[PDB]
């Protein structure tokens, strides 16, 4: 019986939102485009920390209140 | 300054300048020996060594 | 009775103006801060341990261990926060309201606060975390700056090649002494003082219109050290961290430096000054003027009025050099690169030009628009 | 509020913000070389909304 | 430097008077001793701190006569062990620093007594770490060793995942969720910074009453001796 | 120019409490000689209306507008009496320079 | 020089206040300006200068309306964190009353200027958020 | 001390007991008006340098942060 | 009223402080019981 962490359904739930999924958009072409350029030093990390910090802070948002 | 751009005022001072002069003197003896400034030190006829 | 007179000289019957402000009660919260000061530190002094095997350690056994000790602890440090913030609106009222005319006044203090600038710097050293050790190794470094004798300098203060026990054992006795020679020097302050009497806001000859010290600025003195001690207590009891840096309560490995490392909030100023100079010895020497140009204060006035009650151009320039200081001490928190770099740089050329042009100048101006000039 | 404070700011306060305005508009010279310029910026704002709206 | 920067999290021991819930205190010690124990140091945190925390004598007894400590010399002279008293410190996973970094590829754990305190926005910054290994993105690649954790300086913390959902269960019985554990374990290694927050606080209120008392009347005492000179009403009458 | 040093002397503000100009000078060694030579009239008022000014600073107030001093009003009385003290303290310098 | 005043709209309300109050001032300079010119064109001054000076005071009270209003919308977007909201505006469009009202010395004035203009920029803001279209071209 | 410091003429000088009179005569009655008078006369010298470095402030950190961010066309 | 209160205990200086030093006496001990019924029940469930 998985054990549910409330993190990860708050996770979902949060990255259902728009900026969140803008941002993976724009990771998705940064990751995309890392992929298609064979040889660059191009990372998604600036991409990745907009979308981490926007969903992380919807999910700091309403997070606690799933925990005992 | 305007008072001191005087004529007595350099008077006084030209006749003041020797005992500046020695005073000085007396520090850069001092801070030579006191510190053992070795630079100055070291030409020295007689201390050296 | 011969030690009775001095206080009703001084303290009970001194001839006080009627109408001063609020903020010359500053003052005598700083002497209240150093007292505070010098008994928190009497008790961070009965266990703390000056041995770098044994300083965290120690430091952390009176946070854990000693009863209360964790409240004596950051009441000493938000305490030496206090005796800053009040240090700050002590000078710019000195600033602001013409009392550098008092020159000998002004002079014994900038001597104060140089000795509580070091004090200062020495107690930051002395819990021997990350942040500290090197915090020390690079103002310690600072001197190094000197032309011909600074090597030696360093090496004399640090002890040793680097700084290491020789170092923290010699802070530890030193900052121990130094607040001593702080309150002998501020007798000596309230000393050439009570030969002139205070100032007042408007600036005039509050001659005519004197009154008693005791039941009038002592009730004021009494609600200000109640007032002082509510933000101190607040600052202690709720919000204790608020004023430090993290990276203090890692212990110090002279390996590793923490890479954000920054001088506490009240040497930012200064330190945001330092890293404008291009040259390591301009900073040194722009670093000790922006302190020392206070010094030079009383020889740069221009003006027949005393205070900026009057002069309004003098105000608008005073706030600007306020605004400017607030500046100075954000760029020193923000990193080395653009844009923090060149507005350090202006920042810098726009308090020096503030403090040491554009005040007698305007002051020529505001002479001439009365007619007076 | 009723009287004075429900009737200076919704009733009476429209009544003055127009006729203050009113006041601004219609004090006219009556000169004509005043009146003409008027038209001249007239035809300068006309020429511009059209250029930058190009 | 460029770092994630973790987002505030609604603590129950950030309210200007509220104190560390003591549950989640007791919880998160668990989670030190039965995972964070093996590699990280407590080395100012002994036995005794935790009564009146969240345990009590003898069960804080019980938990020093369930570890083993060096004591000393014997009267032989001979370096000798002994059950763990309310007076014994936390036990060093690597007897030293050397032995911790060797077994932590290089790594060394860092005491988390005061990581809370020492790391910038810690009780967030450690939620995040925990909670935070997500996979390396296109065009960053970590070496042996190391994770991509976007809030870790660098995001290339040696630790691996420490909590993996269930890693320990809570006596408890509080479902051991991942986040549970982060969250417990952020709230002990809080109080471990910090054993006075609770204490404190009770100052804090009996502080500010005070003042709420003090303040406003030592203001009716200085403008009632005030009062006389602001009320003088000067005069000029010359001769005339 | 006669305009804005009206509203400068508005803004400078010391007419509010009812000060004159030259109340308000910083008292050196030469305005020390210049108001000890001041007749005893002109002296009282200029100790009645400092005084005045220092209990309204006290109070944190100022006068009402009919009471403030007009700047076509204030009198430079003390200015007269300053000249001399600077000419005098200048000639005895030059006699000294020279 | 119209890509310019444009920019405003472009990056997100909240954002980037500099640029807003800086175009914002623009704005109203420029109405300054031109509403200097009327004021002086028709009611004509007595002097040149008595009219320059007039034109200095139309340009800079509605370039200070301008900087205000942006000053104040964006600020509090910022600090209420509501990127998109009409009351943004409002608190700015009060705010612009408000400073007219001291360029013109009178409470009242910004008591009227203090809900006119706000209700009037807060529209602004639902015109863009709806996308109102105002001079529409004629599509019957 | 007191009764060399100065010397003044016919300036009469009433006052009252503080017991005699009220604590906080008219303390809001006036407070805030003077409070507000005063703020009016102080607030345009004071406050512009503070709005200046607000806007300072906020413009070194969003240029800091521009400067930060990653220009796509750099690789290529 | 007061005045019974004045006449009483604090028109003489000795009995102002007889009164303040007994009053103290007794006010911590209402001062801390309210204090801590207060912090108490701000975080009742979180102690011990
Ligand atoms: C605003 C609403 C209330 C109102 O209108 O009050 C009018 C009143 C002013 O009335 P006024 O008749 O125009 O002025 C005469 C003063 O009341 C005469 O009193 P004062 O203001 O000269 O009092 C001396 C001064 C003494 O202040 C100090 O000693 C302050 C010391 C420095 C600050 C603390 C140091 C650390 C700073 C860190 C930054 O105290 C204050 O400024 C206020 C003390 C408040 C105590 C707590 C009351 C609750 O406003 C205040 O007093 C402001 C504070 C209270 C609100
Ligand atoms: C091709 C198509 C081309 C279309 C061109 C349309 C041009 C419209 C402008 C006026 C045209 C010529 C005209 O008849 O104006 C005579 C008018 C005569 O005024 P005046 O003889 O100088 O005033 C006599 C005293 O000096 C008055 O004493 P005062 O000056 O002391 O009173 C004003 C005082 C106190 O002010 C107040 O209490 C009332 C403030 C009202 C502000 C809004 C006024 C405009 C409202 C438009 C809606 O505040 C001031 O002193 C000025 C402070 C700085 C204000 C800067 C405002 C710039 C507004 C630019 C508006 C441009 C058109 C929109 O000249 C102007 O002032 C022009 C601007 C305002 C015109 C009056 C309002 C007409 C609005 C009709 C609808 C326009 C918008 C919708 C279309
Ligand atoms: C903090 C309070 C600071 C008060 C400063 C001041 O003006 O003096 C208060 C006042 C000033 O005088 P007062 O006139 O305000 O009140 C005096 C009251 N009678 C007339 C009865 C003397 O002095 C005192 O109240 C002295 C009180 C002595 C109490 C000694 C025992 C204390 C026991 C504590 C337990
Ligand atoms: C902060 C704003 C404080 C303030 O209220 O500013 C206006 C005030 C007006 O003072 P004034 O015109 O003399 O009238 C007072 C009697 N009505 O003007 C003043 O309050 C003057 C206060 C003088 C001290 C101000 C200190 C501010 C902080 C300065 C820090 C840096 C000081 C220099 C360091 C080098
Ligand atoms: C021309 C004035 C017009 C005023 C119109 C307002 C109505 C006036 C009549 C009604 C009365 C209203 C209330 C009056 C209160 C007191 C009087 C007053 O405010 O006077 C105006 C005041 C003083 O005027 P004055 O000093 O003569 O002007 C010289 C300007 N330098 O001047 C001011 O307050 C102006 C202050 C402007 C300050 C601008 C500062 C800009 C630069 C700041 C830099 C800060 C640091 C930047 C970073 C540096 C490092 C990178
Ligand atoms: C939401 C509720 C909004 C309610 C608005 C109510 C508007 C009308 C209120 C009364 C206005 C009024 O009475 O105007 C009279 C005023 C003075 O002129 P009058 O009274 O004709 O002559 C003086 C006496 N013989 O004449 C004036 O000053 C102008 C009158 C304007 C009339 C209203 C115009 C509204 C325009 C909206 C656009
Ligand atoms: C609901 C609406 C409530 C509006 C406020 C109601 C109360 C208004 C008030 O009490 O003041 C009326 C105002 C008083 O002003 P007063 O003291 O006479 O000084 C005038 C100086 N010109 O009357 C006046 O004399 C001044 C009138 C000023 C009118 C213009 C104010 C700005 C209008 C901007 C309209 C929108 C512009 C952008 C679109
Ligand atoms: C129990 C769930 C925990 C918690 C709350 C933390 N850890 Fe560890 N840790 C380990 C190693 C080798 C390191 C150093 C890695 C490196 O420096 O590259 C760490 C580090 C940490 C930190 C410090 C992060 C920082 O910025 O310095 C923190 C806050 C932290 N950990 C939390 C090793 C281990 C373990 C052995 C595999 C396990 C178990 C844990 N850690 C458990 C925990
Ligand atoms: C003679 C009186 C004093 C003694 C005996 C003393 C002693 C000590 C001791 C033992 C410490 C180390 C404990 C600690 O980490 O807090 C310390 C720290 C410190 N002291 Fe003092 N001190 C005295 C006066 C002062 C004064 C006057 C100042 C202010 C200028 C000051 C500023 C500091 C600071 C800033 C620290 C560092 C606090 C920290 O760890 O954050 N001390 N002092
Ligand atoms: C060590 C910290 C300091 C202490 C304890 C201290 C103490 C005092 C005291 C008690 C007063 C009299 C009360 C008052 O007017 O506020 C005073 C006044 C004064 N101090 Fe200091 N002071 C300190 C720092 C300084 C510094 C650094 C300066 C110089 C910038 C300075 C310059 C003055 C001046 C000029 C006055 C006269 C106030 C006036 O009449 O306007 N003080 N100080
Ligand atoms: C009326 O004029 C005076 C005055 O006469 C005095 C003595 C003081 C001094 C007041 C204080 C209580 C400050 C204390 C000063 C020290 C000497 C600090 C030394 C500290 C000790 C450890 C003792 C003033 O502040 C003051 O102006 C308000």
């Amino acid at each position: 019986e998985e054990l549910v962490d409330p993190l990860t359904t708050v996770r979902e739930h949060c990255e259902q939102l728009e900026k969140c999924v803008k941002a993976r958009e724009r990771l998705e072409l940064c990751d995309n485009r890392v992929s298609s350029r064979s040889q660059t030093e191009e990372d998604c990390t600036e991409e990745l920390f907009d979308f981490l910090h926007a969903r992380d802070h919807c999910v700091a948002h309403k997070l606690f209140k799933n925990l005992k | 300054l305007s008072r001191f751009l005087g004529p007595r005022y350099r008077e006084l001072a030209r006749n003041w300048i020797p005992t500046a002069g020695m005073w000085g003197t007396v520090g850069a003896v001092g801070l030579v020996w006191a510190t053992d400034w070795r630079l100055i030190l070291d030409w020295v006829p007689y201390i050296n060594g | 009775h011969p030690l009775f007179k001095i206080i009703n000289h001084s303290f009970i019957d001194l001839p006080a103006p009627s109408n001063i402000s609020s903020w010359w009660n500053f003052g005598s919260l700083l002497g209240v801060c150093l007292m505070v000061q010098i008994i928190t530190g009497l008790f961070l002094a009965m266990h703390y341990t000056s041995d770098t095997m044994t300083a965290f350690s120690s430091v952390t056994h009176i946070c854990r261990d000693v009863n209360y000790g964790w409240l004596i602890r950051y009441m000493h440090a938000n305490g030496a926060s206090m005796f800053f913030i009040c240090l700050f609106l002590h000078v710019g009222r000195g600033l602001y309201y013409g009392s550098y005319t008092f020159m000998e006044t002004w002079n014994i203090g900038v001597l104060l606060l140089f000795a509580v600038m070091a004090t200062a710097f020495m107690g930051y050293v002395l819990p021997w975390g990350q942040m500290s050790f090197w915090g020390a190794t690079v103002i310690t470094n600072l001197l190094s700056a000197i032309p011909y004798i600074g090597t030696t300098l360093v090496e004399w203060i640090w002890g040793g090649f680097s700084v290491d026990k020789a170092t923290l054992t010699r802070f530890f006795a030193f900052h121990f002494i130094l607040p001593f020679i702080i309150a002998a020097l501020a007798i000596v302050h309230l000393l050439f003082l009570h030969e002139t009497g205070s100032n007042n806001p408007t600036g005039l000859n509050s001659d005519a219109d004197k009154i008693p010290f005791h039941p009038y600025y002592t009730i004021k003195d009494i609600l200000g050290i109640l007032i002082m001690f509510l933000i101190l207590m607040t600052l202690v009891l709720f919000f204790p961290d608020m004023l430090g840096d993290p990276d203090n309560y890692m212990p110090a490995n002279p390996l590793n430096t923490p890479p954000h490392i920054k001088p506490e909030w009240y040497f930012l100023f200064a330190y945001a000054i330092l890293r404008s100079i291009p040259n390591k010895l301009g900073g040194v020497l722009a670093l000790i003027l922006s302190i020392l140009i206070l010094a030079l204060m009383p020889f740069l006035h221009t003006s027949k009025q005393r205070s900026l009650m009057f002069r309004p151009i003098t105000q608008i320039l005073y706030w600007i050099l306020v605004a400017n200081l607030l500046i100075l001490t954000w760029i020193g928190g923000q990193p080395v690169e653009h844009p923090f770099i060149i507005i350090g740089q202006l920042a810098s050329i726009s308090y020096f030009s503030i403090i040491l042009i554009l005040m007698p100048i305007s002051g020529i101006i505001e002479d001439k628009m009365l007619k007076l000039y | 509020l009723d009287l004075i404070w429900l009737e200076k700011t919704i009733p009476k306060s429209t009544s003055t913000l127009h006729t203050n305005m009113t006041t601004l508009t219609t004090n006219q010279k009556g000169l004509i070389k005043l009146y003409f310029m008027s038209f001249l910026i007239n035809i300068i704002l006309i020429i511009i909304l059209y250029s930058i709206n190009l | 430097d460029l770092e994630l920067h973790p987002p505030s999290y609604p603590w129950s021991h950030r309210g200007l008077l509220s104190s560390l819930d003591h549950t989640s205190i007791r919880r998160g010690f668990q989670v030190y001793k039965q995972v964070c124990s093996s590699c990280h140091s407590m080395d100012y945190v002994a036995y005794r701190h935790l009564v009146g925390v969240c345990y009590t004598e003898e069960e804080a007894k019980a938990l020093a006569e369930e570890v083993e400590v060096q004591d000393g010399p014997n009267d032989d002279g001979e370096m000798f062990m002994r059950p763990g008293k309310l007076s014994d410190y936390f036990p060093k996973p690597y007897p030293n620093p050397e032995a911790a970094r060797a077994a932590n590829n290089g790594a060394l754990p860092p005491d988390l007594s005061y990581i809370v305190r020492a790391r910038h926005g810690g009780e967030d910054y450690v939620f995040s770490l925990l909670t935070g290994y997500c996979e390396p993105p296109t065009g960053v690649s970590l070496r042996e060793g190391l994770y991509f954790n976007p809030y870790f300086p660098g995001q290339a913390i040696g630790m691996a995942p420490p909590i993996y959902t269930e890693v320990l269960e809570y006596d408890d019985g509080t479902p051991a969720t991942m986040s549970q554990v982060a969250k417990d374990v952020a709230t002990f290694l809080r109080w471990a910074s910090e054993p006075e927050h609770d204490h404190r606080k009770r100052m804090g209120l009996k502080m500010l009453l005070m003042m709420g008392l003090l303040l406003p009347l030592t203001y009716a005492m200085k403008r009632h001796k005030w009062s006389v000179l602001k009320s003088r009403k000067l005069a000029y009458r010359p001769p005339k | 120019l006669d305009g804005f040093r009206k509203w400068y002397y508005n803004a400078a503000g010391f007419n509010k409490l009812g000060l004159m100009r030259d109340d308000t000078l910083h008292e050196t060694e030469d305005v020390k000689e210049a108001i000890r030579r001041l007749p005893e009239d002109l002296y009282n008022d200029r100790m009645f209306r400092i005084k005045r000014a220092l209990d309204l600073t006290m109070r944190h107030q100022i006068l009402p507008k009919d009471q403030w001093t007009k700047y076509e009003e204030d009198k430079f009385y003390l200015e007269p009496y300053l000249k001399e003290v600077i000419r005098e303290r200048k000639e005895r310098e030059e006699w000294a320079k020279k | 020089v119209k890509r310019f005043f444009e920019s405003y709209h472009e990056v997100p309300d909240g954002t980037q206040c500099h640029r807003k109050t800086y175009i914002t001032t623009a704005l109203g300079g420029i109405c300054g300006i031109i509403g200097s010119a009327y004021s002086v064109s028709l009611n004509p001054a007595d002097s040149t200068l008595e009219a320059v000076a007039r034109v200095g005071r139309y340009t800079f009270t509605a370039a200070a309306i301008g900087a205000m209003f942006g000053l104040t919308t964006c600020v509090s977007a910022q600090v209420r964190e509501k990127p998109d909201d009409p009351l943004n505006y409002f608190i700015g469009g009060c705010a612009g009353g408000l400073t007219l009202g001291a360029r013109t010395h009178s409470y009242g004035t910004a008591a009227m200027g203090c809900v006119y203009m706000g209700t009037a920029a807060a529209l602004f803001k639902i015109g863009k958020l709806e996308g109102w279209e105002l001079f529409p071209t004629p599509k019957v | 001390e007191f009764g060399n410091l100065a010397r003044i003429r016919h300036v009469i000088s009433y006052s009252l007991s503080p017991f005699e009179q009220r604590a906080f005569p008219s303390y809001f009655s006036k407070g805030i008006p003077n409070v507000l008078r005063r703020t009016r006369e102080r607030i345009l010298r004071v406050a512009p340098p503070f709005v200046v470095v607000y806007l300072i402030y906020t413009w070194g950190n969003q240029e800091f942060e521009q400067s930060k961010r990653k220009n796509p066309a750099m690789y290529e | 009223i007061p005045s019974r209160l004045y006449s009483l205990l604090f028109r003489r200086t000795s009995t102002f402080a007889l009164t303040i030093a007994v009053g103290a006496l007794f006010f911590e001990r209402a001062f801390d019981q309210g204090a801590d019924a207060i912090y108490e029940h701000i975080n009742e469930g979180k102690l011990w």
